[PDB]
């Protein structure tokens, strides 16, 4: 279960655990939830939690504007 | 030849069938380029747009942008530059400040104007041929072309930044002033013909004003780096290659992201030149190893506020191993004088600290609507001059905050985290350098202590852009202030106190 991982990690690493208001599909650069400079902090817990190795071309924004985007991704890259 | 827009007609001149400016759907020869902006006189001509009206660029770079500065420049209008993800809300005061009669902007956006205050304002669609208001719609069968008397001294183009108030604050900026400063990068760096420029920054910071106009004044080409590539660094280096770029102009903090994730320093980019970077401390760690992989490049370190562009340019040589301090600012560039100033006015002695004034043909007209400047520049900079007569840059001791290179007066987001109904008092700092920097609010709450801080992001996102709003947040019963209410800055002792007690668990 990605969504459950990747709320949850977000909170505690972006929102100093306050999961309060977070959801799959709330824009998290638009919030500066997630900055420039905390992509690839992002990009390694998906590398290690969902276990599948992100490609460049697929460091695209859409890909992690939100969770939901993010999940998304996984599927794709597993199937 | 006093004036920008005639510098890219002489290049027309000399190579018309050479690239002029790129992006990802089309890459226009100068003549080319020469037919676009001939569409766009024609265009703003047939909406009454006259010598020293203002219009708003809300959209993302493109080579139809840079046809519509050329077209304003060549109309004697005033062009600004407004950062297409920044809210509507910061746009008006924009829209007002500059009294802008024309928005040039997606169609995606217009829906969000008509119930702006700007809904009243002329705007022509840029991107999309389906809307009414699309550019080419216009008919310019009665349009006619004035001939103009335009002084060099005259205003071409105002670049808005953040301001204490909340209300952003306009440069105003002249054809002198553009031309001090391309004019001295051209004969420092030798910008040749055809070389290929990297448009990194977006055209509402002044770095663009190299990447473009240098280019079209030495009849180059400028390469529009889109969004989409600008945010894979290892697809940023790709761009370097595939374009055969040779000038770069960035912050550090896009080049850390290139060595980290790009390959940088390992897959060598050799069509690179000439490296610049501005506007934050190269740490200098990294600077070390970027030096070592680029060792036979002109790499230089660029500085000055937007009021002044580069008023001072160091070219790097080796890197100290003991080095532990960013390398110096440098001496005076772009036509400028430069000194340090103690607060009785006189000149500071070699190593005492003052504050860097700047006197010259880049110095602004002056902030847009407001009186025009006279005399020499305060900058605001704290700075030393070393013994070798290169200035090192200190720090500030006002509100201007920097994170990644962005400019942000504490005031505006003050203001906008002090208009939300809980907050009753409110302070930001930036607490940590260089990419681990982030951006806190320390705030009094009316009510209880149930703040979220998803709830002030969203508040603050409808008033800011997204630069400009808090990472985190710190609630406390009192901001700490002096005897005559300027805040005690031991906020930042109560938030290294917050993030410690955080690792110790
Ligand atoms: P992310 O979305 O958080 O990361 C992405 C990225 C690209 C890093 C993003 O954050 C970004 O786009 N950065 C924006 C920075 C930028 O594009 N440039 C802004 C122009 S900087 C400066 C004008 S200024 O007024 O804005 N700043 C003036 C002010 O800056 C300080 N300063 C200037 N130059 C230096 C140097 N060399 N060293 C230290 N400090 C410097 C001074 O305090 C000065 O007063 C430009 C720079 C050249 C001319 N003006």
């Amino acid at each position: 279960m990605l969504e459950s991982k990747l709320i949850n990690h977000i909170a505690t690493q972006f929102l100093d655990g306050e999961k309060d208001g977070l959801d799959s599909q709330t824009p998290l650069f638009e919030l500066n939830i997630v900055d420039s400079a905390a992509i690839f902090d992002l990009v390694d817990f998906l590398r290690q939690e969902s276990k599948v190795s992100i490609g460049m071309q697929e460091i695209h924004p859409a890909n992690f504007a939100t969770v939901q985007s993010m999940v998304a991704l996984v599927q794709r890259l597993k199937a | 030849m006093k004036l920008l827009h005639e510098r890219m007609m002489h290049s027309l001149a000399r190579y018309p069938r050479q690239t002029a400016v790129v992006d990802e759907q089309d890459a226009l020869s100068y003549e080319a380029l020469e037919l676009r902006i001939r569409e766009f006189v024609a265009m703003l001509c047939a909406l009454g747009v006259g010598q020293g009206q203002r219009i708003l660029l809300w959209a993302h770079k493109s080579v139809d942008l840079v046809a519509v500065m050329q077209a304003a420049l060549r109309l004697g209008v005033v062009y600004v530059p407004v950062d297409p993800l920044s809210p509507v809300s910061r746009l008006e005061k924009i829209a007002g400040d500059s009294q802008a009669v024309l928005v040039l902007c997606t169609a995606a956006r217009l829906e969000e104007l008509a119930g702006s205050a700007l809904a009243q304002v002329r705007s022509v669609v840029l991107d999309d041929p389906a809307s009414a208001g699309y550019w080419r719609n216009i008919d310019t069968g009665s349009s006619v072309v004035p001939t103009l008397a335009i002084q060099p001294d005259d205003l071409a183009y105002i670049l808005y930044t953040s301001g204490s108030t909340g209300v952003p604050k306009g440069v105003a900026l002249s054809h002198g002033n553009a031309l001090a400063f391309v004019d001295w990068a051209c004969e420092r760096y030798c910008f040749q013909p055809g070389e290929r420029f990297a448009n990194h920054a977006p055209l509402h910071f002044d770095l663009s004003v190299l990447d473009i106009y240098c280019a079209l004044n030495v009849g180059a080409t400028v390469c529009l780096v889109p969004e989409s590539i600008a945010f894979s660094p290892r697809l940023l280096t790709d761009f370097i290659r595939q374009h055969e770029i040779s000038i770069w102009y960035s912050v550090p903090s896009v080049l850390m992201m290139m060595m980290q994730d790009g390959d940088l320093l390992s897959d060598i980019q050799d069509t690179l030149r000439v490296l610049l970077f501005a506007g934050e401390p190269f740490p200098v760690k990294h600077l070390r190893d970027l030096r070592a992989a680029y060792a036979d490049v002109r790499l230089a370190n660029l500085f000055g506020p937007t009021e002044t562009n580069v008023c001072t340019a160091f070219e790097v040589g080796a890197i100290d191993p003991e080095r532990v301090l960013p390398v110096p600012i440098g001496t005076a560039a772009s036509g400028n004088q430069v000194w340090a100033q103690k607060p009785d006015g006189s000149r500071c002695a070699v190593g005492e600290e003052g504050e860097l004034v700047v006197q010259g043909p880049t110095v602004m007209l002056g902030y847009f609507a407001k009186p025009a400047q006279e005399g020499p520049y305060k900058t605001g900079d704290m700075v030393r001059q070393r013994p070798d007569g290169n200035y090192e840059y200190l720090g500030r001791r006002d509100d201007m905050l920097k994170v990644r290179g962005n400019r942000i007066e504490r005031g505006e987001v003050e203001a906008a985290l002090l208009a939300h109904p809980q907050v009753s008092e409110a302070a930001v700092l930036v607490v940590g350098e260089g990419m681990n920097a982030q951006l806190w609010g320390v705030l009094v709450a009316h009510t209880r202590d149930a703040l979220s801080l998803i709830d002030l992001k969203r508040h603050c996102a409808q008033r800011l852009p997204r630069y400009m709003i808090i990472d985190k947040v710190l609630c406390l019963d009192a901001l700490p202030r002096n005897a005559n209410g300027k805040v005690d800055r031991f906020a930042l002792a109560r938030q290294v106190e917050g993030k410690l007690a955080a690792a110790l668990e």
